[PDB]
């Protein structure tokens, strides 16, 4: 006959790399500015500040 | 066997002003695929003498088949991994798993002209008639947008700029010949870009909403699984990112050995490998409502020969 | 507001509202402009345009 | 069988089945396409090219 | 007369992994044809008296 290992012996790998969903992120980043006419207003002056 | 993972993301509230965050931790969730590989294997035996009465030479011959035969059965274990169900072939589906694939897998699968329910996949494919249910530009757009609204977004395959996302779609030459009747005297011949238009002559793949479609003359036509028991239906396979993994325990390699005191010479191409779907659970379970990661799938009813008889296509 | 007449605007839109503008767009206009940028959007797709938005 | 799945082939028709095809090609495809030679041939009536055949 | 030959692709299934190869090969199928050659040939007369004429 032939030999063949047993059921219980039979290796499975695993993967130490994962994958990741794919996410939209709206693309607002590029409308983000300091300038008057800027669509979205950034307003970084608490940094340095105190206030909430 | 070999698993590979999945992490899906994190959709909790944020922890405002100054509550704690200790113990109020999100849990994240991760899922599995176990991919398994298998040898296949192929021989020619050549006696001498057959070698010496030949005017060609049996042994580039048997070599060069042997190539192309590893070339043909990895291209038909993709084909065939393409349109697996659950990692169930689909000409042997039982009805439970086709149901259960159908109702989990509803946000990416597209029937002829977005017609079907959401129970049964028999009578689904039962409304494909080679009338109105075939492969056009509104079946395309229709499958683009399902690709872009599925709960667990289908990576596209390339992010070139703005707004534009790209995908690649195998269809059948009759699909494919469907798709260009109507492309052909609406967008292509009207068109001003010199690189499309030129393809209504010197065809090739078509590329329509960012999608490049391509013809692939092995995508199975299964037989008598349409409108009234009679109508052909094909599937079209809309891919991004990630949508089939292979595993590759030992790649395509050839061999010689010598029998019978050297009379015989055999040539020998063999290798251990492994070609599946990447599909993710959805549900509470690691695999309890298993998506398809990235590959959209369209039946639609054809008029061109079937290649998969009806007794192999049946749903037994 | 790059002057003569010009004024520009942002839109944001689902993929379902898109597409039924995309719909309306594509039988009409962007398969019979002669604008090579607007053309080829028609294929390769991506964020349209229209009176400046 | 340069590429992007561009196969080339060569028919040979009588003139009246090329009659027939081209009455089938002019008044639908070459009498709007921008290809410079394909319009072209409406008029000097060249050999036919449609899908690569 | 001369001998072209064409060699048939292979349409065999894949041995599984613990199935035997040995013996169980797959027998290669070739084809061929043979080219004919025969002399062609025509020719014409003419007369001096008609060279006259």
């Amino acid at each position: 006959a032939d030999t063949t290992p047993a059921t219980g012996l039979v290796v499975q790998q695993w993967e130490d790399k994962f994958f990741q969903e794919y996410l939209h992120d709206g693309g607002f980043k590029a409308l983000m500015g300091t300038d008057e006419n800027a669509v979205i207003q950034v307003k970084e002056d608490l940094s340095k500040k105190a206030g909430d | 066997s070999i698993t590979i993972a999945l992490v899906n993301r994190l959709n909790n509230a944020a922890v405002t002003g100054a509550s704690t965050l200790e113990g109020n931790e999100e849990d994240m969730t991760s899922r599995s695929l176990r991919i398994y590989v298998d040898k296949r294997r192929n021989a020619v035996r050549i006696a001498e003498i057959s070698e010496q009465r030949s005017a060609i030479s049996l042994r580039n011959a048997a070599r060069a088949t042997l190539l192309d035969w590893a070339m043909e059965d990895t291209r038909d274990l993709i084909i065939e991994a393409l349109g697996s169900l659950n990692g169930t072939r689909f000409v042997d589906r039982t009805a439970a798993i086709a149901d259960a694939w159908l109702v989990d897998n509803l946000d990416r699968v597209y029937f002829g002209a977005g017609v079907g329910s959401g129970t049964d996949l028999s009578a689904d494919l039962a409304q494909l008639d080679t009338s109105a249910d075939l492969f056009n530009v509104a079946a395309l757009d229709g499958m683009i947008l399902k690709a872009k609204t599925c709960n667990p977004k289908i990576r596209p395959m390339r992010d070139p700029g703005n707004g534009k996302r790209y995908y690649v779609a195998f269809a059948n030459p009759h699909a494919f010949k469907n798709l260009r009747d109507s492309m052909d005297n609406e967008y292509l011949s009207n068109t001003v870009v010199q690189m499309q238009a030129s393809k209504l002559f010197e065809g090739g793949d078509l590329m329509w909403n960012g999608v490049i479609v391509k013809e692939t003359d092995n995508i199975p036509i299964y037989e008598n699984l349409g409108a009234g028991g009679t109508a052909e239906v094909t599937p079209v396979y809309l891919c991004g990112a990630q949508a089939l993994a292979v595993a590759y325990a030992k790649r395509w390699k050839t061999v010689t050995e010598e029998f019978d005191y050297g009379d015989k010479y055999g040539v020998a191409v063999d290798g251990i490998y492994g070609v599946r779907k990447i599909i993710f659970g959805s549900g509470s379970g690691d695999t309890d409502d298993l998506k398809d990661h990235g590959v959209v799938t369209g039946f639609f009813a054809t008029t061109g020969a079937a290649t998969v008889a009806a007794a192999a296509a049946a749903e037994n």
